[PDB]
DNA sequence: AATGTTTATTGGAGTGTTGTACAAAAAAGTTTCCAGTCAT
DNA sequence: ATGACTGGAAACTTTTTTGTACAACACTCCAATAAACAT
């Protein structure tokens, strides 16, 4: 969540949607 | 040749040298070789029978569904038009002549449907109001003089189509000056000589019923010149008392753009009345159920070729012509590929063909993939017997298609009622469209799937306030088609209605009660029919006869790629040439190849403005090494000119396809119209 | 890296180079012949779809005009078929519509505007149901029909099933010449074609350079005093070509240089010597703001560099 | 002295709505183009030299056909002048 | 409004929607201080359409045919909620940025590995205010592949939305008709309805404009 | 005498060479944000 | 010492004139055409 805030907002749909299984634990 | 070495292109070939005049039919070319010549002409004459009857259903279904919209249009043409004659009966009242009535008909992004939506309305106006219909668009004449010239011919063609008192009369337009009185004087004389003196007083009841108005249509007006559209409306405004003009607008987007193309003064006298036309969101319920889910139509396509067809309808244009050409190119190849597909023709017609078959028809049945697997699953005592007999084989082939058609006539009813029964499922996991449910149904086992395991808890949410208005509606449609064919299957549905109506007056004090016991049981009988009359086509035998699953060869006929065709053919010539001596890779470029291959892999690395002088010497680096010539010796000037001569021809062919452009801003600096990086 | 002075392969030929181009490379010629016969197996497949109001689209590689010429000599001997091959700078919409009037319909040309002829030929094929016409149009996307007024004329004839349209596409912008309002009449049926053959016919409109025989035969029939003037301005042009702000020499210094190199004597006689140069597209005058008529030669930069080497004799 | 289109007038339209109590004087959006089109038939604006045919409701680069003298003297003779509007015309826009 | 002819044809249309308490009998004669309360909510959605005779008996009729999902707007600003194809709704969105951005400062939305100068991060410049900038076809062939999720094959029906939208009045041509070697186009409609479509297929265009840093 | 050509004619119907912006990619200018020093 | 002076000081606004780009324009021609002047 800290590395995605250092790039462009347009490429956020390719990293968050792809790695959605890793950003949802507990 | 003899038609390109001159400066003219007028070359015709009329069959006049031959003395005899013969006509070559179309069905005579369906049998190019040994492909049952006696049966090739029999399946072609039925090709037009199943095509001319489905077109009569399309024009009938599109007309019967638009009756609700036509009733809303005829009311405006009989209430506002009737007051026109009443307003002319007095010289003191002028409350309607100050404005021009206009019925706005909004449309969608589809433009090919404008001929069928307005075509059925044209025949409706000839039997209810004025028979004179004027049709025009934007591609006619976008000016001032030639624009009014086309309107003169429209009023003359619609009048000579009635065999009454006028007949043939050749007309030469050679000029007759005209303006605004040419259409006003013609409208006054046409209402006097047609009827034998029948006009009443103050213009009323001209043509028996009401006076025929001058109605025109504007199907293509958004692309027309806006300056011309603001000149012909300001003339009939003050002359409306002697010229009833009716305007019909056909906006293909929204009537909001009308206020931008027309000023406030022009729109002040235009009573715009909006009428929402039936979009393609509700027509898909009927055109996909009364055509591809009926008993009278034995033609049924597979989901592999149907789902890919609905994608183009949703990803691009939204017109009904996509389904017309979709079932057209697939029907001509259905009887040409598999010869056993000719037997798929109703039931009374199919029985008159099985008893008279040729010797080549039995060879495909014994080698049919969907037929050999059924014998191995049943009894093994009939595996080495049907491959030799000839008269006993015909007895079982006509029996399997009858039992298979029983599963088809029952599938047509248990599909639309189950869709309505399962329509009470929110979020739409299987789609709201009637064909979206069939998409996810032909992918795996219905009772054994990952998505099926999640919807088991959603059907149990329905309690009492919702399980009382579902079966009361599905049972009415279930009885409208079931003509007492299978009484053992339609009995369980009828018994459930008597139990729900009995508990309607017994839930006064009832909440595990008696209703909760039947709640968990009705969900099992519905799932029980899934394992009986709801299996995928991959289970029933003889499924490869009428169905067709080959979407790989059906995409290059109606949605091909002209740019990708010349892209993969040059970067990888091994896929088309097929030779081990010239194997292409992903990075290394070949040397023995035509001029259209090396020139395509060289300018790809170039950016925008790249000089061709230093690029021409790099093109010959792979040509000299491809001729297998010893480079240790010296070459002559004649051999080097041949290499440069073909290089110039390659540049002329690259710019012909439209990819590069030699700019004149400098010396031999061709521009590349492609940015690299994606 | 610059103009045309580093490489000795200058002056591209036009007709003296086709003699060495006939020797093609027979690299797997057997595989290229069978590829053409692959499409020949579908001979009796075009008439099964064109009679229903459809068309045939040709795209891919190879010469698209060298393939339809073989299909005409196999089944087009008794059918009314017209082949159109418009590629030279002169093909228009009037050479095709007025050609079926005094040949197909037998009627002299007397139409007025463009819209007067469009609605006149429809009534001849609508009332009669026995007037077939095959249009074997080659390279439909030429270079003088990119306007929208060219497809709306032929689009009206596509609405009738008695008119057959067969065209070829040799451009990646195939749907750029027709939208959804025109595809309902044509009803394009795409069919990929692989021929692999170069083009040796339409190669004429492309820019080569200028023929050197024009600049050589113009000085032989020229007065001796005029040749010294042309050879004097070419020397001052290359010496000042490096200056990017080269606007051309003035008229005052040009008139002084004439008598310094024993040329013209007066001013009115000098203007008469520039009459055969402005008519031969050699030099032209411009409306200068300083009241001085500039003198420039609108040719290529590499052409003047090859003129001093041929005048050594 | 430089041309300007109509979209620049819309930028200050939503600027005068401030410093005012919430009432019913606020408009919407399509009324702005309808109020400006009324001046087209009156020939109060004149293009630089060319009237583009494909120009929409954003590219006009029009100017004015009046002067900075008669516009100020035509305020006291106009019937019914609001108090919150006349003060904005005399001032050179010093508030938001 | 100022003309007398406009109020003559408008006051008649308001009679059927004002004489309701008179026919029912709940309001007697001589009562101009009690009829303005019930008619106040009935005039807030009709006074904003001046100089437009389209407002009649067909505006509220479109809401009757929308029993399922009343999110569609037909009649009052019907251009905001229209039906667009899947691959065609992104054409008007991608072409909007190609007519208001420079032909060089475009690498900030693709290759973020470059070196930005920070010019000022001037604001009242003529950018995004002079009109649509003339752009060819090389820009559209490099921006539609980034907005969509999966890959798209440019077939025949992909380039069909370039010429079909010309008739629909969505993009203008650079005066006369060009040849074929990459023609130039402009824009027509602004971002008045682009934000409504983007909120339906999960899209955000506000974060893509160059003028709004 | 019963027609049909001529007979300029003429308003289109394009026509090509114009002229006035036009949009940069540079050309300028405009200090520059520390540097050095110097002290303490 | 850090905190104080003069001493120099890199991007960065401006113009801008350059080509192009597309605007008209007098435009030659035409195409019947239409009446007239023979029939």
């Amino acid at each position: 969540e800290s590395f995605i805030d250092t790039q462009k907002f347009s490429v956020m749909r390719s990293m968050r949607k792809t790695f959605a299984r890793y950003l949802s634990f507990r | 040749m003899a038609t390109s070495s001159m400066s003219k292109g007028c070359f015709v070939f009329k069959p006049n040298s031959k003395k005899r005049k013969i006509s070559l039919p179309i069905e005579d070319y369906f049998n190019k070789g040994k492909n049952e010549p006696e049966d090739s002409k029999l399946r072609f004459e039925t090709y037009q029978l199943i095509w001319q009857q489905m077109k009569s259903e399309n024009e009938r279904l599109q007309e019967e569904l638009n009756k609700n919209l036509f009733d809303n249009l005829i009311e405006f043409l009989q209430k506002s038009h009737s007051g026109f004659q009443k307003n002319s009966r007095d010289l003191g009242g002028q409350i309607k002549l100050r404005e021009i009535p206009t019925a706005a008909l909004v449309l969608g992004v589809n433009v090919t449907d404008h001929d069928l939506t307005f075509g059925s309305l044209t025949e409706a106006l000839q039997n209810n109001v004025t028979p004179y219909v004027v049709s025009l668009q934007a591609k006619d004449c976008p000016d001032m003089k030639h624009f009014l010239q086309k309107l003169i011919s429209q009023l003359m063609d619609c009048c000579v189509d009635i065999k009454s008192k006028e007949e043939e009369s050749v007309h030469v337009t050679q000029k007759t000056h005209y303006s605004m009185d040419s259409l006003s004087s013609w409208y006054m004389t046409v209402t006097q000589k047609t009827d034998p003196k029948m006009l009443s007083k103050k213009r009323t009841t001209s043509s028996q019923w009401q006076s025929p108005p001058v109605v025109v249509i504007l199907k293509d007006m958004e692309s027309f010149a806006t300056k011309v559209l603001q000149d012909f409306i300001i003339i009939s405004s003050q002359h409306l008392h002697e010229f009833p003009l009716i305007l019909i607008f056909g906006i293909a987007t929204s009537p909001i753009i009308i206020h931008r193309l027309l000023p406030h003064a022009v729109s002040s006298l235009l009573c715009i009345e909006l009428f929402q036309s039936l979009s393609c969101k509700e027509h898909l319920t009927t055109v996909l159920d009364k055509l591809l889910l009926t008993t009278q139509f034995p033609f049924k396509i597979n989901e592999k070729v149907l789902q890919v067809l609905t994608n183009i309808f949703l990803y691009h244009d939204f017109s009904v012509q996509n389904f017309i050409k979709g079932l057209q190119l697939s029907l001509l190849e259905h009887f040409y590929s598999q010869p056993l597909s000719v037997l798929c023709c109703n039931l009374p017609e199919a029985k008159r063909r099985i008893n008279f078959l040729s010797n080549n028809q039995c060879e495909n049945i014994r080698r049919l993939p969907s037929f050999r697997r059924y014998v191995e699953k049943q009894a093994s005592e009939k595996q080495v017997a049907l491959l030799t007999n000839e008269r006993y084989l015909k007895e079982e082939t006509q029996l399997l298609l009858e039992n298979l058609h029983v599963y088809h006539m029952n599938y047509f009813l248990v599909l639309r009622c189950l869709h309505k029964f399962t329509s009470s499922l929110p979020k739409y996991p299987l789609g709201r469209q009637i064909r979206e449910l069939y998409c996810t149904c032909l992918e795996k086992n219905i009772w054994d799937s990952e998505e099926y395991a999640s919807v088991l808890q959603l059907l149990r949410m329905l309690a009492k306030d919702e399980l009382m208005t579902i079966l009361e509606k599905c049972f009415k449609v279930f009885k409208s088609y079931c003509e007492n064919h299978l009484g053992s299957t339609a009995k369980r549905i009828e018994e459930f209605l008597a139990q729900f109506q009995s508990l309607d007056a017994e839930t006064k004090e009832e909440e595990q009660t008696k209703f909760e016991v039947l709640r968990e049981n009705v969900v099992n009988f519905i799932d029980c029919l899934v394992r009986e009359y709801l299996l995928p086509p991959e289970t029933q035998p003889l499924h490869e006869v009428v169905y067709f699953s080959a979407a790989h060869a059906l995409r290059e006929h109606l949605n091909a790629a002209p740019r990708i065709a010349l892209h993969t053919a040059l970067n990888n010539p091994y896929y088309y040439l097929k030779n081990e001596a010239l194997k292409s890779e992903e990075g290394c470029i070949p040397n023995i190849a035509p001029d259209i291959c090396i020139a395509y892999k060289l300018h790809l690395e170039c950016s925008r403005l790249i000089n061709l002088v230093d690029w021409s010497e790099a093109f010959a680096t792979v040509v000299t090494a491809a001729e297998k010539m010893d480079a240790n010796s010296a070459t002559s000037e004649e051999m080097n000119e041949i290499i440069h001569a073909r290089f110039i021809r390659a540049v002329s062919e690259l710019e012909l396809l439209g990819f590069i452009k030699p700019t004149k801003q400098k010396t031999d600096h061709v521009a590349r119209l492609t940015w690299g990086g994606c | 890296d610059r103009t045309l002075q580093k490489l000795k392969r200058a002056k591209l030929d036009q007709q003296t180079l086709r003699n060495l181009l006939s020797k093609v490379s027979p690299s797997f010629s057997a595989e290229l012949k069978q590829l053409n016969q692959q499409y020949e197996k579908l001979f009796h497949k075009w008439m099964l779809q064109l009679h229903l109001g459809f068309n045939i689209v040709l795209y891919g590689l190879g010469s698209k005009r060298d393939l339809l010429e073989r299909f005409r000599t196999t089944m087009l001997q008794d059918s009314i078929h017209v082949v159109i091959n418009g590629f030279f700078p002169g093909i228009s919409v009037k050479s095709v519509l007025n050609s079926i009037t005094e040949e197909v319909l037998d009627h002299m040309g007397t139409f007025r505007s463009i819209l007067d002829q469009l609605d006149w030929i429809v009534n001849k094929f609508k009332e009669d149901s026995s007037l077939e016409l095959f249009l074997l149009i080659h390279n439909l996307d030429s270079q003088m029909l990119r306007g929208e007024k060219s497809q709306q004329i032929i689009g009206q004839l596509s609405s009738l099933h008695n008119i057959y349209l067969i065209a070829s596409i040799d451009h990646l912008n195939a749907p750029l010449m027709w939208d959804h309002a025109k595809q309902s009449l044509f009803n394009w049926l795409w069919y990929e074609t692989t021929t692999y053959s170069p083009y040796t016919e339409e190669t004429s409109y492309e820019n080569s350079s200028l023929p050197l025989s024009s600049l050589t035969h113009v000085l032989r029939s020229l007065t001796p005093n005029a040749r010294g003037i042309f050879r004097l301005l070419i020397k001052y042009q290359l010496d000042n070509q490096d200056n990017p702000s080269y606007i051309g020499l003035s008229f005052q210094d040009f008139y002084q240089q004439c008598r310094e190199a024993f040329l013209v004597n007066s001013d009115l006689t000098l203007r008469a010597q520039l009459t055969e140069f402005r008519d031969h597209k050699l030099i032209r005058t411009k409306k200068g703001t300083d009241g001085v008529e500039y003198l420039l030669i609108p040719v290529d930069n590499g052409t003047l560099t090859d003129f001093l080497e041929k005048e050594e004799e | 002295e430089e041309p300007f289109n109509f979209q620049m007038v819309y930028n200050e339209f939503q600027k005068f709505v401030q410093r005012k109590a919430h009432s019913v004087y606020n408009f919407e959006k399509p009324v702005v183009m309808k109020a400006f089109e009324h001046l087209q038939q009156l020939e109060l604006i004149k293009p630089m030299e060319r009237t583009s045919g494909n120009s929409q409701r954003e590219y006009q680069l029009m100017k004015l056909l009046l002067d900075n003298t008669q516009i100020m003297n035509a305020l006291q003779k106009y019937p019914n002048c609001p108090t919150d509007v006349r003060q904005w015309a005399t001032s050179s826009l010093s508030w938001l | 409004c100022r003309d007398l002819k406009e109020l003559r044809h408008l006051a008649v249309l308001n009679f059927p929607k004002y004489c309701e308490p008179v026919v029912k009998g709940e309001a007697s004669e001589r009562d101009t201080r009690k009829l303005w309360r019930n008619i106040e909510p009935h005039l807030k959605k009709a006074m904003q359409t001046v100089y437009l005779r389209e407002i009649s008996s067909s505006q509220w009729e479109k809401l009757q045919k929308d029993d399922t999902d009343p999110g569609q707007l037909k009649g009052l600003s019907a251009h905001t909620h229209v039906e667009l194809p899947y691959y065609s709704k992104f054409i008007l969105i991608a072409a909007y940025l190609a007519s208001y951005n420079p032909a060089r400062t475009d690498k900030r939305f693709f290759l973020k590995h470059h070196g930005k100068i920070k010019k000022t991060n001037h604001e009242k410049t003529s950018n995004h205010l002079l009109g649509p900038k003339p752009f060819p076809l090389d820009r559209l062939l490099a921006i539609l592949y980034s907005i969509v999720d999966s890959r798209v094959a440019p077939t025949a029906n992909i380039f069909s939305q370039i010429t079909s939208l010309v008739t629909l009045q969505l993009l203008t041509l650079v005066g006369h008709d060009d040849q074929l070697d990459g023609p130039k186009y402009k824009c027509t409609v602004s971002l008045d309805f682009i934000r409504a479509i983007a909120r339906t297929v999960n899209f955000d265009i506000i974060k893509y404009l160059y003028d709004f840093l």
